[PDB]
Parts: structure tokens; sequence; C-alpha cells
């Protein structure tokens, strides 16, 4: 199923986005890609990192990473680009979106926000 | 009628305030009254604790490099 | 006399797996009740 | 880990028919020690227990052995105690019978999608009297032979 | 145990709604201090509030 998602992937017009968790921490076969997106990686691996922007060169393209405010995110961000930097790259930060309110996006008024709240407590893995 | 500070913040730390309040991390429940999503109002005989509990939750995820 | 003894046997593994199902559903009502009581 | 304050009381317990101090109990004396202790064996049981502890024929027991099985007992006696409830739960009409309608309907709460044929052959196997549902003697009667709890 | 265990807990999680225990303060009657100064006493987890009445 992996391997028949990111042949796929690369040639077709119709889908062009795929999600990994952790799979493409290594040295694969994935295909060019110009943007990616990371979103609650490991606590301060910058090797993760580094081999994360190594998936994407091979501005032509570029790679966005979210974190959370007020959280031990922004440190583990902070802390795991001390590498890139080295390297020579710098992160740019963003606080707007431009036309974030232009288009509808999910969880736009409080009544799916405040019940995501009761999923995400769901777990109570004790 | 109340005698005190108003402090104005975004969200985020207007809610820290209010369960800095229940969680009684400062001694009391000085948040008194809470009149806005957005404001607070809080006695000012101490505002310092307050202030020092601000900026230890600031500088505790910064990773400063120094 | 083969065919009645495997008859036989076909009706007690249906015996056995629904009292698996029933201990199963017991189990999981005294669950509930236990974390629900009033 | 059995217990820690009743452990004590099942020592009174083999001491009250041992005062002269021998270290065995008469097993005839079995049947009043467990009632002395809250239990309330039935005679098949009595003989069931009297057998499995005089396979040898003596006809006494040391404390270890007692031990043993006071506290068998007591764990059986709390399981069936469990058992009791789960029964009365699922007899919410107090009936006295785990009926078709009783089992339908826990099935449809717990969220089951088991079929009525499914249900009408569970209470065909469970009836071992004929009576046309499961009592609570055969409701104790399986969760005894039951595969774990 | 694992088929068992991975649905013991739907169920679980299903009936629970309320987890933050209700904050608002019922004070009870005010007591009247010096200078036309009232406080106020919360009955379920004793905050206390002054206050001068005009
Ligand atoms: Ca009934
Ligand atoms: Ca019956």
């Amino acid at each position: 199923e992996r391997m028949q998602i990111l042949q796929n992937f690369k040639h077709n017009p119709k889908i062009n986005t795929i999600f990994i968790s952790k799979v493409g921490d290594t040295s694969f076969d994935l295909p060019e890609a110009n943007v990616l997106i990371q979103i609650s990686s490991h606590g301060g691996s910058r090797r993760q990192e580094a081999q994360r922007l190594g998936r994407v060169l091979r501005y032509n393209a570029f790679f966005y990473s979210l974190v959370s405010q007020d959280t031990q995110e922004m440190a583990y961000s902070t802390k795991r680009q001390r590498f890139l930097v080295d390297q020579g790259y710098s992160f740019k930060v963003i606080t707007k979106l431009a036309g974030m309110e232009e288009e509808d996006l999910a969880f736009s008024t409080k009544e799916e926000q405040q019940q995501l709240l009761q999923k995400v407590l769901a777990a109570t893995d004790l | 009628v109340l005698k005190g500070v108003l402090i104005e913040c975004d969200p985020a730390m207007k809610q820290f305030l209010l369960y800095l309040d229940e969680s009684n991390a400062l001694g009391k429940k000085f948040i008194i009254q809470d009149i806005d999503d957005t404001h607070v109002f809080v006695i000012a005989e101490l505002v310092n604790v307050l202030q020092e509990r601000v900026g230890e939750l600031m500088d505790q995820n910064a990773f400063s490099l120094t | 006399a083969v065919i009645e003894r495997k008859e036989k046997e076909k009706k007690e593994k249906r015996a056995l797996g629904n009292w698996k199902l029933l201990a199963k559903g017991l189990l999981i009502r005294e669950r509930l009740k236990r974390r629900y009581g009033p | 880990e059995l217990t820690e304050e009743q452990k004590q009381e099942i020592r009174e317990a083999f001491d009250l028919f041992d005062a002269d101090g021998t270290g065995t109990i008469d097993v005839k004396e079995l049947k009043v020690a467990m009632r002395a202790l809250g239990f309330e064996p039935k005679k098949e049981e009595i003989k069931k227990m009297i057998s499995e502890i005089d396979k040898e024929g003596t006809g006494k027991m040391n404390f270890g052995d007692f031990l043993t099985v006071m506290t068998q007992k007591m764990s059986e006696k709390d399981t069936k105690e469990e058992i009791l409830k789960a029964f009365k739960l699922f007899d919410d009409d107090e009936t006295g019978k785990i009926s078709f309608k009783n089992l339908k309907r826990v099935a449809k709460e717990l969220g089951e999608n088991l079929t009525d044929e499914e249900l009408q052959e569970m209470i065909d196997e469970a009836d071992r009297d004929g009576d046309g549902e499961v009592s609570e003697q055969e409701f104790l009667r399986i969760m005894k032979k039951t595969s774990l709890y | 145990d694992k088929k068992v265990k991975e649905l013991r807990r739907a169920v679980r999680s299903s009936v629970w709604k309320r987890e933050t225990i209700v904050h608002q303060h019922e004070y009870g009657p005010e007591e009247n201090l010096e200078d036309d100064m009232y406080r106020k006493t919360c009955t379920m987890c004793g905050h206390e509030l002054t206050y001068e009445k005009m």
C-alpha cells in the first residue's frame, strides 16, 4: 500500500499531497516535492529536521514548520533549527497568513472547536 | 466598588492567569473580577509576583542560546 | 455416526462461542455499572 | 496478596478445633469451621471438598491445607457475589431469570449487532432444566466453566 | 484480552461531560466592616471579596 501510494503520488495531477508519520525520516525513494509542512515532530532531533529538509531539495522549493506559541514546541523548534542555521539556512518567522478569512476553512466556529476537546481528551491512556 | 489594576493581554495569558487563580499558585484568589475575554481586574498589591510568573512562563519555552 | 458426531461437535463449538460472547457482554455491562454507579 | 487480617481469623478458626495444639483438626468438623467464618456450604459441596482434602484417608488436615481451602472458598464466594450482582443487573425486572427480552435489551444497550436467532440459540443453549431460559444456578454453572474472568 | 481492552474504554469515555468544576463563587451574606467596607465569602471555595459600597 505504501509503495503504490508513493508511486501514484508523483505521476497524478488529481492527487499531489500525502501525509507521513515518521516513516520518511530515513533515506527512501520519495519523489521530488516542492512544499514540506511538518507538524508536531520529535522533541529536539536536529537529525530528523535535517533529513526532512533533505527530502525537498534535489526559490524552486520551500518548506514550512508549524508550531504552537506559548508551548514546548517553541523551544523545541528553536533548539532543533540550530543545525540548519549553521548550514546557512535562515528561518523567516510568519505571524499572519494572507487571506486567512478569504475562504472557508475547518474549525470556523467555536462549536466544533470545543467539540474537539472531548475527542482530544478521550485518549485517557491509563 | 472595586479598586485595583486592569490588565489587558491576549486570551492565552488571560486564561493562564485564570488557571493561576484556581491553582492557587500565588497563595490566594487575588484574581477577583474577570470583565472581558481579553481583560482582567487584579488587585495591585502583588503585581510583581504575577510579572515574575509571566516571565518564567515566557522564558521557560524559549531555549536561550546563551 | 461420524456425521452425527461432527454435527454435535459443531453445535458444541457454537455453544462455546456463544458462552464467550455472553461473558464479554456481561463483563462489559458490569464494568459500565461499576463506572457509572449512582 | 490474599489478605492481612482475615488470615488471623482463619488461624483463630483453626485453633478453635485445635485447642490441644496438635497442629491438625478433624475433617468431620470442616462444616462447622466454615460456618464460623461465614461460609454456608451444602452437603454435596461438603462431601466433594472432604473427598479432595482426605484422598489418603488420614482424616486430619494441617494448617496449610486449611488455609489454602479457606482462601479458595473466599475467592469463590466473592466470585459468586459478583456473578449474582451481574445476574441482578441482567435481570433488571427482578424476574429471577435471564429471559430472551433481558438478553436482547442488554445486547442492544451494549451496542452489539447480535441477531435474534443467535439470542434464542444462546437461550436454548443456556437452558439445562428445560424451563426455556437460564436461572441463577445455570448462570453460576456457566460462570464456573467460563473461558476467563 | 487486547480485543476486550480496545472496546472497554469506548463506553467508559462516553458519559462524562463536565470535567471542570463550576468555579462560580456563590458568595453568602455580605459582612459589613468599617468605613462602609463589605466582604463577600464564597461558600464553595472560601474566596473572599472585599469592596466599598456607595
Ligand atoms: Ca428478567
Ligand atoms: Ca433455566
